[PDB]
């Protein structure tokens, strides 16, 4: 769990993410980890919180069968 | 309102306290 | 030390002395049963406890019940 | 009393405790629970066959 | 508000407190 | 307040939502396309859905709420599903029982409940229809319930 | 350790140097002859004499406890005898009358210093 | 067995309690010369007052901060432990001696690395 | 006594690390010690009372010091809606520089009292610091007093003796007359004399409180029964809570309802209250007889309620007995009796807020019913746990011959199984319809969900007179019998505050109260099934019948007969106190979230997003945690970096205690020999051998220890949650 909580939150703050003209760089958390991984509140905030945010508000959409195998995975 | 007393009292309750009361309790065990 | 107590439901039938790894049990000729055996359990200051003679004692509830009394350095079965 | 009599055993503690149960063995050689009877149902133990005495075992018709 | 009150309390229970030992010393 | 729900204004609300949002997916494709064919027969199934709710009581949420008073005008709602459901479950407990007071009575009843006796498992399966008046009329006769049966100490 | 707790010495013969295990772990060496065995604790011991004795005749053993005063006892045989089978010399001790269903309520108990079978 | 060699007999053997004869106190205050010259260490460099020119002095005060309070362990140890009057260090009068030492020189060594922490 | 369990010598003999923790555990287990007999039992638990009280008086000295020392509390009743209530200051040497910044409030650093004392302390009428001191003190020595008496009656020949204690027959006329009668009378002594005059502006402390009566007529004229003078000019509407300004001088007036202002009810009607509750005790505390013999015999009130029916078994004959020489029987009536007091006190704390200015601070009436919402649970689990130690270590089926109680036990067979069947009924019919809700709510469609109108209490708003439902019903219906039975005396104005959506009275209510309600009668029935299956089968049971013989909290049986893992009548402890927090969990979850949907304002964020599951994690967990969970960024802290911290904490807790409740022993018990090899094999710490032999925790404390870090965390979690979510979204 904490080998895939450092992949999935490493890799989209300094690898992942789109990319714009003149070469600039764009992360999906923006370079969130160094200022982050440091503590737990940062941890379970700016990852266990923060990318919630398209999990938990998935209901009506296509993603929502992720949004029941999320509450039920708790169960 | 005396406020030195918390710098007194929180380090001698706080530290000091559970030092020498765990020699009074832990020798304590064997008396 | 826990104290093992044999009760008049014990038919002989040894599974509690071959159950038992301590030699805390062994068998007694006690004229009461079609057997003629009756466990007794002397060297209770031996016994762990571990409640393996009632696991292995085919009777209709337990003849020998084993109450968890004292810990002693035997009793407690440490290694050091 | 009789072998292969159903009976009931008025004995709190056994898992047949007002179950009837056939009986298998009497003996008459005094002995504290002479009479061995076994049951449909099964204990913990996976063990049918207990014993018991007389006044634990009452017959029907 | 003032000082003097909590040197009072403090004597207080502190005479409270010779009270817990004396009651913890007895049972 | 339980407004009568084909008046209720934010339950209209609701359907304009459903299906004018269901139908920003349907900007997508084109007229002959499968999808865009089941999304014609899912705005069916949204107008029908809706309308199929005009005599609910849709609250000031605008979502259709219920009544377990048996009010007889909630009886659909509610009692009559009560009754359908306690049919449906006295017949699969009434099987149930009937069947294991049949293999109770056989030579290996262990084995009965492993390999299920399927000609007398599908008898009782569909025999326990008329349980209403088969459980009275066996509670009448002093063979529905038990007497004497394993108790602990006292 | 040796110095203050009680280290079993488990002496036993046998005929031929087999291996066994012991239950510290790992294998041994099994001189043939005569040989000892300084143990921790009891169960370690006749845990090693089921372990012998389940596999072929290893028998003239016993365990001479050693406590730390210097004096030896015998554990295991104790009588000669193996004790599930049956000596006319063991002397029963702990048992009583009948079964659990005629032990007394501990509300009878409560406040003495007995137990809930003792009758 | 392993680690159990002449080298490892050798060097375990001098060291400031398996060694032959020392005053118990001087036993001690090489115990507290080798840990209160270390204890300076880890609260200068590290510590809350690392910025500040008490970056030494908090050392002193943090160092021996930590000296009394394993001085008043090993009051306990020997206080509850180590009964007889054997006169050495599994004495009560020898631990005491070994604790005094280990406060006198442990200091000592607080202070000579905080007066060393000057060059 | 030798060593440690100065009182066990059967843990004073163990060698191993359990002494201590089995030294710890079983000391106030005074049933269970060396010699102690009854005598010097009674003599030991009465002492040992006395100790408790003090330290209850020693606390709350410390509230009245610290708020008067370091709370702000006089500047509080300046303005009691603006300034936030100070609990006591901090030190912390660990506070670097930016932390103070985060807790200045004026010169104090102090933390923000979220406990609701300010209010009740400016309700009793405390309008100063001063007051406080005096109180203080005033504790202080009430704590004197009662350590003063335990050290006093453990003193041998003021040893009471035990017929003294089985003076149980009038106990009862003293506790009814004396504790509760007087002291709630003289209580209107306090509220007439204090409360009502410092809320009607008068400073009333200790000099006037005898020149200046609280009627400007009193007690001369008033032997002659005109008592309709005291209830004659109410403080009607335009009053503001301290003043004198729109006030009358009535003291009793019994008008019903809040005040305007503060939203909370007049102390005139807690004056008439606490006198009448006073004057109907006083009456009771006359039940039983004494020395003098005009009373009630206890043996001639449960004897003669054997009913000539025949149904319930041979009556109550047997049942004075085992109180009298029971204990945790009547432990367990009054853990029972305290704990439905406390839910009925957290019950009426929101809905009827007692205390001028709450509900206008969010946070303190968020803890206050929370708090007495959990410990409303630990004493029911400790009524109980008492009811099971009573059946084993107490319980006699010889004096209780087919007694009421041998009747519980013939049938608690039934008992257990129908527990059984409506907790498994609420738990396929609130699980059931959270999924069905949640998985229609998924799939695009909130309207296909099952609502059901909860109608039972809609209705039973409507007999209260809440006319927003249409159902037009005794008080709701203002023509009807009740209606009018009460039109001048105190319905007016209790209707205004039932039919106001502001104040936390009989709330508006939707589906979630159906769903949610079901699911508390779910943790009542399961937590029931529980506790009432290891009380009643707490003695023997088919697997053992052995289980009366073994005491309480015995470990198991070993694995014969398939395995006894948690047989005891210590397991239904154990696992219904995780369905203790779990059901108090939900009951705070939902008043929690009930009220940040009113606080807020928003009551269709509830209604429309609390019928499915994804409303609660989303709605209010994950919504309300944001200002949580920022306490403390890498941008910096704020206030709320305590309880941000704590909530962290809490998590650490209660993982913690995972490892003891599913992880057990002799996984340890072979790995402290691994340990003890190491130390006794390696130099320079072979030196340094143990006394007590380490030895891992035996499986009754560390599931015991397990389930204690569960509750620390759960808790903390939990007040942490509550305090951030109300403090970060207000304040
Ligand atoms: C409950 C009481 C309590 C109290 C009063 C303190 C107090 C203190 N802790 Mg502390 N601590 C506690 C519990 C407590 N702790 C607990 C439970 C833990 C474990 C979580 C810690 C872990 C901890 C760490 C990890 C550190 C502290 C540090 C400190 C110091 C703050 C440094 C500073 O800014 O001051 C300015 C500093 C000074 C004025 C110098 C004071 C140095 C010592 C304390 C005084 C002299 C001691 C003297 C020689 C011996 C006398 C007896 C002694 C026991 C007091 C301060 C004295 C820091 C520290 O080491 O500071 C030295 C530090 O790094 N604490
Ligand atoms: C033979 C069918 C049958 C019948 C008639 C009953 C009847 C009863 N059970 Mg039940 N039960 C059954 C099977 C059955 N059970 C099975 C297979 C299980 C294991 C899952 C349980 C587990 C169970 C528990 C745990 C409890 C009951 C309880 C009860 C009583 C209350 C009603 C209730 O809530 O049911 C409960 C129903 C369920 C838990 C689920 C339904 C069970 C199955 C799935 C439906 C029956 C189908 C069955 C397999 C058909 C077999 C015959 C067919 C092949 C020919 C009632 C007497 C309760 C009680 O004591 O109340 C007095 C109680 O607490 N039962
Ligand atoms: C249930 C009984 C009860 C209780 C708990 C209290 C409690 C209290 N009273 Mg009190 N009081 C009571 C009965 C009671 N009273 C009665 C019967 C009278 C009438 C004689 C008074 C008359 C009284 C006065 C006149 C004052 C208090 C005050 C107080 C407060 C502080 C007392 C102190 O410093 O010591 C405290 C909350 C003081 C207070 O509230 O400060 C403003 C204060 O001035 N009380
Ligand atoms: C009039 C005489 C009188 C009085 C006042 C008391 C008073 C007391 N006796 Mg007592 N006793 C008496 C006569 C009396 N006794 C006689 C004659 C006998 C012999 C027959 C005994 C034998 C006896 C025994 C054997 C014991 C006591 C104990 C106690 C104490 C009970 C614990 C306690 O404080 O609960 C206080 C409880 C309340 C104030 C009320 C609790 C429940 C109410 C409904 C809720 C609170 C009201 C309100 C809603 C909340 C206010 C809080 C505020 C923040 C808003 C209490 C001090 C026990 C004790 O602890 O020893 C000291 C004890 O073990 N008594
Ligand atoms: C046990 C509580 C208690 C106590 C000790 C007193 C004590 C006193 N009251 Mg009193 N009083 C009380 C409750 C109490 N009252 C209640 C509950 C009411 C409301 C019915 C009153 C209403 C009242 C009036 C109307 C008057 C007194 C008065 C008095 C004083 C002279 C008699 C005396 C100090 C007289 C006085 O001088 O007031 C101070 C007076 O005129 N009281
Ligand atoms: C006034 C109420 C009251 C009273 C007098 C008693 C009295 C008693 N209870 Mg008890 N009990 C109560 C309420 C009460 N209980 C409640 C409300 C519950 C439900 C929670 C229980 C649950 C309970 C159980 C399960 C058991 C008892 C037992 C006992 C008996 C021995 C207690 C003992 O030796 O503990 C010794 C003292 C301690 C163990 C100290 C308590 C420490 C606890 C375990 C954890 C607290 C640590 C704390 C949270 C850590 C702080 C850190 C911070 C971060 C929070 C004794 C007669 C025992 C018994 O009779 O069996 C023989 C028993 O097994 N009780
Ligand atoms: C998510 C956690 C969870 C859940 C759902 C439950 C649920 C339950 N516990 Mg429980 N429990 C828990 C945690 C949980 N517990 C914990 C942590 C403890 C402390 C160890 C306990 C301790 C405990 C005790 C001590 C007791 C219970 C009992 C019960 C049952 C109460 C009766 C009821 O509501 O039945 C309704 C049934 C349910 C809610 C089951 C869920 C429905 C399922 C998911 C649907 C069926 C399967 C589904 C078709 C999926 C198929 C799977 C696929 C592989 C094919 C219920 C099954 C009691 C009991 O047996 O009651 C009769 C009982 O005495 N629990
Ligand atoms: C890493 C390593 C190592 C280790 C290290 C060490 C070993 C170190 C230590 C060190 C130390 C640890 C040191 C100490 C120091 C000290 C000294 C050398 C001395 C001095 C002296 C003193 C301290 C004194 C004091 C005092 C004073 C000052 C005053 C008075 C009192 C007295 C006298 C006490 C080795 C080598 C092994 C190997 C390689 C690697
Ligand atoms: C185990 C045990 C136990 C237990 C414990 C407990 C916990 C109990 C339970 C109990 C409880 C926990 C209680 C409760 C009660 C109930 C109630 C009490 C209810 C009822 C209700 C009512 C009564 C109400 C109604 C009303 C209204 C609503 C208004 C009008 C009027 C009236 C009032 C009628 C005991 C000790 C006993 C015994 C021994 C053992
Ligand atoms: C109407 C209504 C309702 C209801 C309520 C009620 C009605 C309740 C009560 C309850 C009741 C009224 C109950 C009764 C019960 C009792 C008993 C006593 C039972 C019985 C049972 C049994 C006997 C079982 C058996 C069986 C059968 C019968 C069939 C087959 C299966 C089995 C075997 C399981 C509601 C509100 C919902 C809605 C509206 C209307
Ligand atoms: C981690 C763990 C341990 C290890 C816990 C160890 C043995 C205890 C460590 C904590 C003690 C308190 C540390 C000792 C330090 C104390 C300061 C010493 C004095 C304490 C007493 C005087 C109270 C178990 O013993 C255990 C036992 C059974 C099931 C699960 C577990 C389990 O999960
Ligand atoms: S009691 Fe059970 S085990 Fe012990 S001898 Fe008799 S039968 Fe064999
Ligand atoms: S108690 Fe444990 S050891 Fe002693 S006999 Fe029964 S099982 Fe063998
Ligand atoms: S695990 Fe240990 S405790 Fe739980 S049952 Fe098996 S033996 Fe008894």
């Amino acid at each position: 769990s904490i080998v895939i909580f450092h992949f999935s939150w490493k890799m989209q703050s300094d690898v992942w993410g789109t990319v714009t003209s003149n070469g600039a760089i764009s992360h999906i958390t923006g370079g969130n980890f160094a200022q982050s991984a440091i503590t737990i509140n940062g941890w379970l905030r700016d990852f266990l919180w923060a990318q919630a945010s398209q999990v938990i508000q998935s209901y009506g959409s296509s993603l929502s069968a992720y949004g029941l195998m999320f509450l039920g995975a708790h169960f | 309102s005396a406020s030195y007393l918390p710098s007194i009292l929180v380090p001698t309750v706080g530290l000091i306290l559970p030092f020498a009361s765990m020699a009074i309790l832990f020798i304590a065990i064997e008396k | 030390a826990h104290t093992v107590k044999i009760y008049d439901n014990c038919i002989g039938c040894t599974q509690c002395v071959r159950a038992c790894p301590l030699d805390v049990l062994e068998m007694v000729p006690w004229d009461g049963c079609k057997a003629g055996q009756m466990a007794s359990a002397p060297r209770t200051e031996d016994c762990v406890g571990c409640k393996r003679c009632e696991t292995a004692c085919p009777t209709d509830f337990l003849s020998i019940r084993v109450y968890l009394g004292g810990e002693t350095t035997r009793s407690m079965g440490l290694a050091y | 009393i009789k072998k292969g009599s159903l009976v009931k055993i008025l004995r709190p503690e056994s898992f047949w405790y007002n179950e009837v149960g056939t009986v298998v063995n009497v003996e008459t050689s005094k002995v504290l629970y002479p009479v061995l009877v076994r049951f449909d149902k099964v204990n913990y133990s996976g063990l049918n066959s207990t014993n018991f005495s007389l006044d634990e075992l009452v017959e029907i018709k | 508000i003032t000082d003097n009150q909590v040197f009072v309390a403090l004597i207080m229970a502190l005479v409270c407190g010779y009270l817990a030992v004396k009651l913890a010393k007895q049972l | 307040v339980l407004t009568p729900c084909q008046q209720s204004e934010a339950f209209h609300k609701r359907e304009i939502n459903e299906v004018r949002t269901l139908e920003n997916r349907q900007a997508n494709y084109e007229a002959n396309s499968p999808s865009y064919l089941a999304l014609q027969s899912q705005i069916d199934q949204v107008h029908k859905r809706f309308d199929k709710y005009g005599t609910l009581l849709c609250g000031q949420d605008g979502l259709p709420h219920l009544i377990t008073d048996g009010d007889w005008r909630h009886a659909r709602e509610f009692t009559i599903p009560a009754l359908l459901f306690l049919y449906i479950t006295g017949w699969i407990g009434w099987v149930g029982r009937s069947y294991l007071k049949y293999t109770k009575e056989t030579k290996n009843p262990t084995e009965q409940e492993i390999i299920l006796d399927v000609p007398m498992a599908l008898k009782y399966m569909l025999s326990g229809f008329l349980w209403p008046l088969s459980a009275w009329q066996e509670y009448r006769s002093g063979q529905l319930l038990a007497k004497e049966d394993e108790i602990t100490v006292s | 350790c040796a110095e203050t707790e009680e280290k079993y010495a488990m002496t036993w013969s046998s005929d031929q140097q087999h291996i066994f295990e012991m239950p510290t772990g790992g294998a041994a060496v099994m001189n043939s002859g005569d040989n000892l065995l300084y143990l921790a604790r009891k169960e370690q011991a006749l845990a090693l004499a089921t372990q012998l004795r389940t596999q072929f005749k290893i028998q003239d053993y016993k365990i001479y406890r050693i406590f730390p005063s210097g004096e030896v006892q015998y554990l295991h045989p104790k009588d000669g005898v193996l004790p599930y089978q049956v000596n006319k010399g063991r002397e029963q001790v702990g048992r009583v009358k009948s079964t659990i269903g005629k032990n007394v309520n501990p509300a009878q108990v409560k406040f003495t210093s007995k137990a809930t079978y003792d009758r | 067995p392993i680690n159990s060699s002449s080298l490892t007999r050798a060097y375990l053997s001098q060291l400031p309690i398996y060694r032959r004869g020392v005053s118990p106190f001087l036993r001690g205050l090489e115990i507290g010369m080798a840990h209160g010259y270390f204890l300076i260490g880890p609260f200068v460099q590290l510590g809350p007052l690392r910025n500040t020119d008490i970056k030494y002095l908090a050392g002193l005060l943090s160092a021996i901060g930590l000296i009394v309070i394993l001085t008043l362990g090993m009051l306990l140890y020997g206080a509850v432990s180590f009964t007889n009057d054997s006169q050495d260090l599994e004495s009560v009068d020898g631990w005491r001696q070994l604790a005094s030492g280990f406060l006198l020189g442990a200091v000592g060594g607080a202070g000579f690395a905080y007066l060393l922490l000057t060059l | 006594a030798t060593k440690f369990p100065k009182f066990s010598q059967a843990l004073a003999s163990d060698p191993t690390t359990r002494r201590i923790w089995y030294g710890i555990a079983t000391a106030h287990d005074f049933e269970s010690h060396d010699g102690m007999t009854e005598e010097n039992l009674y003599q030991k638990i009465f002492a040992s009372h006395f100790g408790h009280l003090a330290i209850i008086f020693l606390w709350t000295s410390g509230n009245l010091f610290h708020v008067a020392w370091q709370g702000n509390f006089e500047q509080w009743v300046a303005n009691p809606l603006k300034t936030k209530p100070l609990a006591h200051a901090i030190w912390d040497p660990h506070f670097g520089q930016a932390a103070l910044k985060a807790f200045t409030r004026g010169d104090t650093v102090a933390n923000i009292s979220y406990s609701g004392v300010y209010h009740w302390w400016y309700t009793i009428g405390i309008r100063n610091n001063v007051e406080l001191y005096t109180g203080a003190l005033g504790l202080l020595v009430l704590s004197a007093v009662f350590l003063l008496a335990g050290w006093l009656h453990i003193q041998p020949k003021f040893k009471p003796s035990l017929s003294w204690f089985k003076n149980n027959e009038s106990r009862l006329n003293h506790h009814l007359a004396g504790l509760f009668g007087v002291s709630s009378l003289a209580w209107t002594g306090h509220l007439v004399h204090v409360a009502i005059p410092a809320s009607r502006g008068q400073h009333v402390g200790w000099d006037n409180f005898i020149m200046t009566p609280p009627h400007p007529a009193g007690l001369q004229p008033f032997f002659t029964g005109n008592w309709s003078v005291y209830a004659q000019s109410p403080d009607s509407m335009q009053h503001v809570f301290g003043t004198s300004q729109g006030a009358g001088t009535a003291i009793l007036t019994f008008l019903g309802g809040f005040h305007p202002q503060t939203q909370s009810l007049w102390l005139t009607d807690m004056a008439h209250h606490h006198l009448a509750i006073a004057v109907i005790f006083i009456v009771a505390g006359h039940m039983y007889r004494t020395n003098f013999g005009i009373g009630h015999n206890l043996k001639t009130i449960l004897e003669a309620h054997r009913p000539p029916s025949g149904r319930l078994g041979k009556g109550h004959i047997g049942i004075y007995q085992t109180l009298t020489n029971s204990l945790h029987f009547q432990l367990g009536l009054a853990l029972a009796s305290l704990s439905v007091v406390t839910s009925l006190v957290a019950q009426h704390m929101y809905a009827m807020p007692p205390y001028a200015y709450m509900a206008f601070d969010y946070v303190t009436q968020s803890a206050l019913y929370t708090h007495h919402q959990y410990i409303a649970g630990l004493l029911i689990v400790g009524a109980f746990a008492h009811g099971a130690i009573f059946f084993i270590r107490d319980y006699d089926p010889e004096q209780n011959q087919d007694n009421v109680l041998a009747r519980m036990l013939a049938h608690k067979e039934a008992v257990i199984s129908h527990l059984s069947w409506v907790s498994l009924f609420l738990g396929f019919h609130t699980l059931g319809l959270y999924v069905h809700n949640d998985v229609v709510v998924a799939f695009g469609n909130p309207e296909k969900q099952i609502l059901i109108e909860p109608i039972f209490a809609q209705w039973i708003q409507a007999t209260s007179g809440k006319m927003l439902y249409g159902f037009q019903v005794l008080l709701s219906s203002s023509t009807s019998n009740a209606s009018v039975a009460a039109q001048q005396l105190w319905l007016p104005g209790w209707l205004e505050a039932v039919n106001n959506e502001s104040n936390s009275l009989f709330l508006t209510i939707g589906p979630g109260d159906f769903l949610v309600h079901h699911a508390i009668a779910l943790g009542l029935h399961t937590t029931t099934l529980i506790l009432v299956k290891g009380a009643l089968d707490a003695r023997g049971s088919k697997l053992m019948p052995d289980k009366k013989d073994f005491g309480y909290s015995f470990p198991c049986d070993g694995p014969g007969r398939g395995g006894t893992c948690d047989i005891s009548a210590w397991d239904a402890f154990y696992l219904a106190m995780f369905w203790m927090l779990n059901t108090i969990g939900w009951v705070t979850f939902y008043w929690h979230w009930k009220h940040l949907s009113l606080w807020q304002g928003n009551v269709a964020q509830f209604n429309e997003s609390s019928t499915y599951l994804m409303g609660w994690l989303r709605d209010y967990l994950w919504l309300n945690s944001s200002p949580l969970i920022n306490g403390y960024n890498p941008y910096g802290m704020n206030s709320l970096a305590v309880w941000s911290w704590m909530f962290l904490f809490a998590h650490l807790v209660w993982a913690t205690g995972f490892m003891f409740l599913i992880s057990w022993r002799g996984y340890w018990q072979e790995l402290i020999e691994t340990l003890a090899w190491a130390h006794e094999r390696t130099p320079l710490a072979n030196l340094i051998r143990w006394k007590d032999k380490p030895v891992a925790l035996s499986i009754v404390q560390a599931r015991l220890v397990g389930l204690v870090h569960f509750t620390v965390g759960y808790i903390l979690t939990y007040a942490a949650f509550v305090i951030a979510s109300t403090a970060g979204k207000f304040s």
